[PDB]
This record gives C-alpha cells, structure tokens and sequence, in this order.
C-alpha cells in the first residue's frame, strides 16, 4: 500500500500509451474514484480522450472502492472484454491498463461466505486460482490480434507470499515487484532489482550487451544486500580496498536506479526525466566499470541519464 | 507404457504445488474437513500414490523404468510448509533453487550443500564419480570458510587454499541455459578445477576459460572424450593428455 | 515478531558469529608469535586499548619497546573481544532460534483455527 | 450536508479499529462466518465505502468538499498488517506515528519514510 | 541416511539374536517402495534374512506411502503384534524397529482429519499424545520377557519444541545419535558419543563401576574437543603434560569406540566383532588409566576387545 | 480427607502439562472452540479449582492442612507461555529447574534465582 | 492479547509491569517507556516534573537503542557521548526501584514512600550528571536520592 503501482502505471500510459497507435483500455477495478476523475482529466487535456469528436484512442470502465462486492468482481471483465473486441475485431495493437487486478480477488472472498464456502487459507476463497485462471488467460495476446498488458497488483500487507499475488505471479511475462523498504529510502520508483524478472531478459534476445550490463547490476547489488547487515555490526575496516570500493559503486547504482518520473512532479519536487535503452545501458554499464568512481553518491540519487549525475556532481560544490 | 515394455520415459511435473490447490479447491467445495492450510487429511496421499509408481523394474519385468522430477514452489523458502514438507519426504531427494544464488551470479541457482540424491553414485558413472568425490569434499571445505573470506586479512595459505579451490569449483559450476553438455565434456571441465589447473587463473575468467577449452578439446581431442568414456574413468594415459593439453592452453590463454 | 525479520536476523548474526569466530584465531595467532618475542624485545577494533591510552591521553629504544608491547596488548584484547563477541553471538542465534519456533507454531495455530471457525459456521 | 452545499467540513474518525471491532462483533451475532482474523470478509469495504465519501466537489456541484482524518491503532508498531493495510489502501496517505521516535523527543512523532501523502504539493500554497 | 543405519539396524538384530536369542521386527510407517525392497535385499545378504533355511531372525511389516493414512497409521501397530508374540508366548526379548515414528504420528494427523476432527496446536491431531501412549505403553518389559524398540526419529522443521518430537521423547529412555561428521572420520559405527543419551545412565541402574567409566569417557572426550582451538593456533607444542595425554588418551578412546559389524563382513572382508559389556567397561577404564598409553592409535581402530588393541600394535609396530 | 480431619497431607500432580493436554483432546472432540495453542477458555479453571483446594485451615476448623506440588513441563525454558503461566497465576511461587544447570551436573538444578515462595518464611524454622 | 489490549483504552493512567524488568530485580518492575498518564502535561503537573519525566524517557529510550550493538560487541564501541548515556541510563533504571512496604519480606529492606519534589530532585540531578560519580548499585533500591549517596559512601 502506497510504494507506486498507480504513479508507475500512469508514467507508462503517458509514455507508451500516448505514443500508440492503436486503441486503448482502462479499467479501475476496487480503486479511488478520485483517481478515476484525476485520470480522466488528464486524458482529455491530453487529447488522448477527446470530448467534441471521434479521435478518442482510450476506452474507460469503471468499478472503484465505494461500489458493492459483485461490481467490483465484475469490472474487470468489463474492461478485459471492451478490449477483447478491439483484439479480434480488428487485430489491431491494443494497450489494456488494469488498477488494480486484485480487486477481482478480493471482492470474490468478500461474498464467498454467504455462497456457503468453507474458507481456503488466509481467508480466501477455494476458487481463488480457478478464478483467477478463467480471467487472466482471457487477457492474452492471440494470432488474431495483440494485447499489451499491464495490470496493477496489491500485496496483501506488503508479503509477497499472500495467495493472491502469489497466484498471480505465473500469469505475466515480465513482473515489477515494488518494495516500501526501498521507496522507504526515498528511492523512486521503487523497484526491487532483486525481485523484477523478465521471460525476454535473454541474451539472444536483448542481446549480450544489455543482458551483461544487468546481470552486472545485479550481481554487486546482491553482494552488497548480503554484506550489509555485516559490517553494520563487525564495521567497514575489514573490508578490503577492493570490497569496500564494491559497496562505493553498489550504493550510486542503487540511486542511479531511483529517476524522476513526469507524473511525479508534485512529489518529487523534480523535472521528469525520461531515458533512452541505450543510455540506460552505458550508465551503468560506466559505473560498474569504476568510471565514476570519483563522484559523490547523491550525485546519482533522482536523475535523469549519467550525465545529470555528473553535473550535479559539480553543482554539489556549494 | 514405457515403462511396462522394456523402455525408459522421464516424467516431469511442473507444479505438484498448483495440483494440490485444485485438489484442495474440490476437496473444501466437497465440504470435506479442512486441514493445515486448508488441504484434505488425504492430500499427502494423493503425491504419494502419483510419485511411487514411478520405479525401476527388474528384468523379470522388462528392465523398464519411470524416473519423475516433481516440481515445488516454496513461498519465501519455506520447505516446511504443508505441500514442500510432504514432496520432500515421498522423494528420493531434493534439487533446492535459491533467489540469492541466482543474482549473486550463480546458475542454475542450485544449492550444493543442501541438495541431495539418496540414490548418490549409484547412478554416476565412473570417471564423474572420482572427479566428483573430489569436488565434493573441497566444496564442502570451502563452505566452513567461505565466510571468513572478506573479513580474513591474515588468513593462512592453507585456508587461503580452500577459498581459491572454491571459487574456481564455483565457476566451474555455473552453466548457460538451454545447453546440457555430455558427462565426458563434464568431467575434463571438472578435472581441469579439481585438478588445481585453474587455480591461479582469475576468478572473473574461469567461466571464458571453460567456454574456449571445452570448445577446443570437443574439436581437437574427440579421441580423448571417446577414451574417458570407454575407460569408464580417467586413465593412466587420458590423464597425461590433459595435463599437456590444460597447461599448454591456459599459458596461450594467458599470453 | 515476523518469520520473514528473524529468519533475515538469523542470517546476519549467523555470519557475524563466524567472522568473529576467525577474528579470535587470527589474533590467537598473531598474540601467541608476540608473546614469545615479548621477553626478548624488554632486553633492548581491539578492545578498550585504542580507547584507554587516547582517555588517557589529554629514540629508537622508545619507539621498539612501546610498540613491541603495543602489539602485543592490543592482539590479546582484539583475541578477547572477539572470542566474546562470537559467544554473544552464538547465544543470541539460540535465543531467536526460539522465538522462530514459538512464533512458527503460533502461525500454523492461527491459521487452523482461522480456517476451522468458517468452516464452522456455515 | 456541507460537502454539497458549497461548503468544506473536515471530519475525524476515532478511531475506525474500534468501529471494526463494533462490526465484527455484530457479524459474528448475525451467523455470518468470520473470516482472516475473525473479521467478515468486507471490513474493506466497510471502510472503503466510507472514505470514498470524502471528496472534492466540482464547481458545477457546488465546489464544496469533504476532507477525512480517520485514525487506526496498530499493534505492537506494525503497519504491513491486514487493518492497518487495509486503510493504508483506502485513505490518499498516512501519517504514521511512534512511541520511540515520541520518546526520543521527536514530537510529532512522525515517521517521515513511511508517511505519505498522496496529492502532494498540489495541496500546498505556492510558498510552503 | 548416508550414515550406516541400515546397517545399524541390522548388526543389532544379529547381536540381540546371537547373545539373547530373541527376535527383531521391522515395522516400515510409511515406507517408499524403492528403499523397502533394497532394505529386504541388504536383508538377504547379510544373512539376517534367510530366502531358505529358517535361520531368519527378522520378521519385516511394511506400510508403504501409497497407502491410505489409516493403513500407514495401523502398521506399527501389526508389526507390534509380531513383536508381542515373541514376548508373551516365547518369553524372548523381542527388538522393535520402528522406522520412523514421525511418520506414526502424520498418519496419525491425516486419519483425524478425515475423520472431521478439529486440529491442534500445529495441526496435529487432538488425540496425538493418547494416539501416540497406546502404541508405546505396549513396549515394556513384562514377566515372560520384553519388546525393546529402536525407532527412527525425523523433527520436523529442526524444531524439538514442536508437538510431535516433544510427544516422542515422553516415551524415549535413550538416543543413538548417528552423525555424517563421525562418518568422515571413518569411525564405524558413526555414533556421536556426545549427543547420544540415556535415561538408565544412573549407577544405581548400570552400578557405580559403569557409571564412572562412561563419565570419564565422556569427560576426556569434552576436554580434548575443547583444546581442539588452542591446539590449531597456539600450536600443539605448549601442551602440558596433563594436556598432551589427555589428547593422546582422548584419541585412543575416540578410535576405539569404532568396532567392526558382524554384517560388514560381506565387504569389509573382516571379521565382524561383539564386545561383551564386560570387556567394554574395563578396555575403555583400562585407556582411561593409562595403561595401554604405550600404544600407537591405529591398534584401537576397528578391534574388538581392549586385547585386540594390543595384539594389532604389536603386529603394526 | 485429611484436611478437614484435623490431619496433614501433601498431594503431588505429575504433571498438570499433560492433563491439560488431555482435557484439549476432550474439548477439541467436543468442539469447544481452541484458543491459544489450541487450548479451550476454560483451561485455567481446569487448575485453579483444582489447586484452590489445597489450603491451611484455623484452629476452628481442625487446623488440618493439604500442600500442593503440581509440576509443569516447560518447552525449552518458555515459562512465559500459556499453561505455565496459567499455573504461575494459581500458585504460591515456584521452584524452577533450568536445563543448562542440569547437563551442566548441577544437581538438584534449581535456578535459585527465578524460584520462589510467596508465603513460606512464615513457614521456615527459626534455625534455618 | 485481546482482553488487555482492549483495557488500555479504559483508563487515565497505566502501570505496565515487565517479566524482564522484575527479573532483572527491579521492583516495582514497571516499565518506564510504556506506562502513560492522561495528567502527564504541563498545565497539570508543571513544567519541571513534566521536563524532568521526559528527559529520564529520552535517555532510557536512548539507552534501548544502543542495546542493538551492546549485545554483540559490548561497551568497547560506544563513542564517549554514549557511554554517558548508558551510565546515567543505568542510574536512572535503577533509582527506579523502590522497596514497598508489602515487600519487605522479599527484598530484604524497610519500606519508602519518596515525596513528589524529592522524586523529581533525584531524576533531575542523575540527568544533570550530578551524580555521575557514584557506582550503579547505590542507586538501587532506597528512597530519596540521600539515600543513594549514604549507600554509595557505604560502598567505598
Ligand atoms: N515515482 C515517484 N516519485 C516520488 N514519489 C512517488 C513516486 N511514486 C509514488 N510516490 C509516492 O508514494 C505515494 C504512493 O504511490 P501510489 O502509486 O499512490 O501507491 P500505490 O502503489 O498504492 O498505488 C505517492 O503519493 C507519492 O507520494
Ligand atoms: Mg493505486
């Protein structure tokens, strides 16, 4: 509750989303009206919605938080089946945003008893994985016509294990697992770099390149994550001028990784940054090569490309 | 079928976890009385009965057999929960996989020192079983000390020894996806780590290293991977090929 | 209590009580080498030592005799410390050792009982 | 009344754990089956309903509004449990206090990495 | 596994038979398939099965896993009836393996739950301690003889708080415990005499002498353990005359705890050896004392009686 | 019978741990509704009844006397948990006998420190 | 637990007792960082106790933090700033302490009954570092703060 699931879904409905070309599916199930009137706003500022003709590129359905169990356990087909028909009605590339698919879960277990059920562990339903099954494989690309996804996941007081994320976890391709400990650090977005996973993170798919830079980053990360609780107590002394330079790097791609998001400006207090692949692939791929070695860490906290990080290196002075 | 007629079939289950949930949905649905996470008295039963008519059968019946890798998820490396507790006991053993491994660069993120085989050599050829009682013994060393590593600044050469046998062993162990290499390819990369070939060579290239020998001896010594074959082990003579073979390639590797 | 925040403290004071466990040998080591070449050499974090002689802190022959039993001293205290630092430890393993298993009971408990008392009610 | 006549109200509800409790308890009498910790199935939506309700009107309706302070007791200090959670995921942030940072001296008590707010500077005058 | 249970097992059979001429019973809870019929084929081999003549000494009751809870729940209880016959029509001093009785108690759990009961703490059974004293109380010694049973213990979770091993131990009067780290060390059988207990460890049981001797073996035992440390570091050369023989002694007890299985044989090529409890106490008393210092270690490795001992130092010099 | 007869008695109960276990298995047979570690509500009745019954009697009523050693097995040293603090709350004071004493040879292993004994001084001879 | 939980919210002024504070032999074992008081304010009870009262709350919560690290290293990492702390923490932890009356048999002393002014005097020096060169255990079980210093002479 409240690490960025919606910022991060609404940065990339203004990123992607804007620049499709092709139709697009919104549907807010079990969230804040609030945000449904923020969003739709936005939208037609945007022209991405637009009132006085037909250039409207975004479909909208809604089921929030102040609506009874069966709605809420509903929207979301609502939203997955105005999106089906753009799929195979036309074939065409069709975006679907769903906040949040849990909702549909939690709505299931709120009636399950009166239906007459015997609770499931934790208190849901025993049909939570049926259920989830005959949704979610409805929300899928076809040789007919592609969907692009991207539902939003609550987490059950913040365990990842909770049936319900759990259960869901096989549906996707790529998973965005967000961790209050980081946001908790003032690291946006954030993400876990030790729990996101991609099926396309392969080198002969993203390539070498791109596939060692991140396998890099991962690696000095969890050398770190396991060191730290060590010399929080034992002390930095032991640590060889080898080590101890690991734990310089690991610390400056931590906040390399945090980026100011457009979306975020009233939070953030920052100009949203937005960074090429490329870019992205150098600037890390520098760091991890002792590069900058020579900048001070808050240099990298809340940037844009590597760049930025060396300026505001400089500005740093005074 | 396979099994009954003199054949061998591997039958892969991929997950035991999600089957019991549907067993488990039918069963609370059924009003049967619910258990430890809700699971029926009679869910151990249902693995049980599945995994043991997997089997080897004597030659009065063939000779056929049916080999089974249940697959388990665990839920933040809990195996003592219900379903993992249950598979882990009805099994002959357990290929444990963790999250930490895995980014730390180790893959397949296996863990060598919980994972098990009851069956052990019984069903490892001879020439992996002599390069693997070796690797065995020095990897279990090296776990003793592995954490004295970036906090011993005074550590003796003879544990400093251990530490550099495992890392190489280590890298030795990591493998590419989607690329299952033939026991007689296994064993000349194991002999090469646990005959201390590799040790000097740099950590960070052991896994360059295995990359080009491997691909080097499958070209030009074919004759050598055949032998360490047939001699069921590494003889006399196999194991003075190696050493010219390994020592010459790691100075030119080295160059 | 939390499964998940015990098992993470097992985790790291596990690896503490070995680090420290080598720390004691190291300075075993090192102290036994000085304390032979002690007698020989008066002819001619470690503890409270850093902190004593600086608290109370406000040629050659000198300089060879101070640091000889210099050394000494401060590989005898930085061996103590660590020896009771991996015993601190250890005992506090124990201790959450315990407590993850009270708490793991309780967990499975609560979650019986949970199911049980719906199942119950229909 | 105020919300949608133009005018502002603020209201507080102390505290919603003892309106669930109030809740469960009736349940519970009703013969409906509890459900994680004993509460029904809907105590979200007991309090999702409820703070929806709270709202900024448009000036086509007046342009009046409600704004919610509901207040929720932890336990023992952990807000990653199923109530607390549950609210967290309701209301547009949390101020979340504590007795250590309280005894330390820090008064307000609050935990700046774990408070939020969800509308941020736009709720803010041009100065602060 | 991997630490000579099996192999255990079947020596005490074959000395309970040879030296008290009482019978063993295998109960198998739970038993997988695969390892029954290798446990029955190492059976055949070490002769502790007969496929022929009637020198079996062993009656086998196996409760596979493919059985329903109920029938893996009864099975200890069919071979405890095996075992009664032996003590209450024979008069023999029946032995009782139960392997393993963690797997009593699941079976246990299951069958209540199918029977509609509510759980307990952890899960178990309601009835598990009643469950678990009506099997038990039937192993005791009677006055026409006795069922001694040796019974193969999991814990769960390495939790011995949790419900089902605390329930075990009311009932246990001793461990044996086998350890892989003994095993490396070649000792055979790969017991820890650390951790292994016993209740009737009290002179007034096992008399003064026995008592005293088991005491000084663990003692020495406890002291070299300790010195291991300073041993490695402060290097052995600053050892006391007090301290070198307690390292020298504490070695000699050490391998001379090891002992050759009658069942071995079959591969070991050696004659299999069973030390009367005699020989025992005055070999291990006589170490203790000193007397047989003037020894090099490898005499006590793998012998029988303490003259054993002697007799291979000779031979090795 | 003796106390109210003017004579002296000393019961032991060996041990209270496993009666209540016991009288689990008959409530959880019966439904009762489990609570902690699965006991029923009732189970500090279940002892303090009981042991409200050993008692002194006055002169008045022939000063006999019945004195109570009901015994409590601990899991690994948890003397906060249920049961045993159940009977912590009936009697008068404890006797502790720690593990690590014990293994250690300490024999009787009695935690001096931890034991006590609410109303035994009165009790003790002058000469002690 | 549910019934005590439950009860705090049906009270003015609370008394936490502690199983860990008693065995440490403080008595009344009462737990100084969760005991309230709905009077604790300074149009109530004054701005000296109140100051006073919080400042012992500061140091013993200060204290609580540094536990963390005693317990692996000890006292040897402390910087000098929290060596103090830990010093007059463990002064105040034990001027805490009192004998009752009604325990008398227990602890072995004569009952104290410490005056409002004279409770805040004591705390107020101990946090002054006025006393800050008598041994803990003078501090442990009297009255009045006198009587801390009498124990200490007594001690040598
Ligand atoms: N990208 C970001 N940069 C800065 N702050 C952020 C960012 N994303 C979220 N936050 C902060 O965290 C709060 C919670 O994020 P939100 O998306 O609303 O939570 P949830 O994931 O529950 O939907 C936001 O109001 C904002 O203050
Ligand atoms: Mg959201």
């Amino acid at each position: 509750a409240g690490v960025g699931k919606t910022v991060l879904i609404m940065e990339l409905i203004n990123n992607v989303a804007k620049a499709h070309g092709g139709y697009s599916v919104f549907a807010g199930v079990g969230e804040r009206t609030r945000e449904g009137n923020d969003l739709y706003h936005e939208m037609i500022e945007s022209g991405v919605i637009n009132l006085k003709d037909a250039t409207s590129k975004v479909a909208l359905v809604y089921g929030q938080m102040n609506e009874p169990p069966g709605a809420r356990a509903r929207v979301a087909l609502t939203g997955l089946t105005v999106a089906e028909y753009f799929r195979d009605q036309e074939g065409q590339d069709v975006l679907l945003f769903i906040d949040n698919i849990f909702r549909f879960t939690q709505a299931g277990s709120e009636v399950s008893a009166l239906l007459g059920r015997i609770p499931s562990a934790v208190g849901y339903q025993p049909t939570l994985a049926t259920d989830m099954g005959t949704m979610q494989e409805r929300i899928t690309t076809t040789k007919k016509g592609s969907i692009t996804s991207v539902q939003a996941i609550y987490v059950p007081a913040d365990d990842l294990t909770d049936p319900a994320p759990a259960t869901t976890f096989a549906h996707l391709d790529a998973t965005t697992v967000l961790s209050r400990a980081i946001a908790e650090l003032g690291i946006y977005p954030a993400v876990d770099p030790l729990d996101s996973t991609s099926r396309i993170m392969d080198p002969n798919i993203v390539g070498s390149e791109h596939y060692d830079v991140a396998r890099g980053v991962q690696k000095i990360l969890q050398d770190y994550k396991s060191l730290q609780d060590i010399i929080a107590i034992l002390g930095m002394d032991e640590l060889s001028e080898e080590d101890k330079l690991t734990v310089s790097r690991a610390r400056k791609i931590q906040r390399f990784l945090s980026q100011p998001f457009q979306v975020a400006e009233v939070f953030t207090g920052h100009l949203g940054k937005l960074v090429p692949l490329k870019e992205t692939i150098k600037g890390f791929q520098q760091i991890l090569a002792g590069e900058y070695d020579h900048l001070p860490e808050q240099a990298f906290y809340m940037v844009g490309p590597i760049e930025e990080a060396v300026a505001k290196a400089d500005k740093l002075a005074e | 079928y396979f099994r009954d007629n003199g054949k061998h079939a591997l039958i892969i289950y991929d997950d035991l976890s999600k089957q019991a949930v549907a067993y488990r949905q039918m069963s609370l649905l059924l009003r049967r009385p619910p258990g430890r996470e809700a699971y029926p008295g009679d869910v151990f039963y249902l693995h049980s009965r599945l995994l043991e008519r997997a089997a080897k059968m004597n030659d009065a019946f063939g000779g056929g057999s049916l080999t089974a890798l249940p697959v388990i998820e665990t839920q933040a490396g809990d195996v003592s929960a219900y379903i993992p507790t249950n598979v882990i006991s009805i099994t002959d053993g357990q290929i444990f996989l963790e999250t930490e491994l895995f980014y730390k660069g180790i893959r397949p993120a296996i863990n060598v020192g919980l994972s098990v085989s009851r069956v052990g050599s019984a069903a490892q050829t001879r020439a992996m079983k002599q390069v693997a009682g070796t690797m065995k013994l020095e990897l279990a060393q090296y776990r003793e000390v592995a954490a004295f590593a970036q906090f011993g600044s005074d550590l003796d050469a003879a544990t400093q020894q251990l530490l550099s046998r495992g890392v190489r062993l280590t890298e030795l162990l990591k493998q590419g996806q989607y690329s299952p290499m033939a026991i007689e390819e296994q064993v000349a990369v194991i002999y090469a780590g646990v005959r201390g070939y590799l040790d000097k060579l740099e950590p960070s290239k052991i896994t360059k290293f295995e990359n080009a020998f491997l691909s080097h001896v499958i070209s030009q010594h074919q004759a050598l991977l055949g032998k360490i074959r047939t001699d069921g082990k590494i003889s006399e003579e196999s194991d003075a090929k190696l050493k010219e073979i390994v020592t010459n390639f790691l100075a030119g590797f080295e160059a | 209590a939390t499964l998940k925040d015990i098992t993470r403290r097992l985790k790291s004071i596990k690896n503490i009580q070995k680090i420290t466990k080598s720390m004691k040998m190291v300075a075993a080591a090192k102290y036994a080498r000085a304390e032979r070449e002690l007698k020989p050499a008066r002819v001619y974090l470690c503890g409270a030592i850093h902190s004593s002689v600086a608290k109370q802190m406000k040629l050659a022959n000198i300089i060879y005799y101070s640091l000889k039993e210099s050394t000494t001293s401060e590989q005898s205290a930085r061996m103590t410390a660590m020896d009771n630092a991996s015993k601190n430890a250890s005992e506090m393993i124990d201790k959450l050792t315990l407590t993850f298993n009270r708490t793991r009971q309780a967990v499975i408990t609560k979650e019986l009982i949970e199911i049980i008392s719906g199942a119950a009610a229909l």
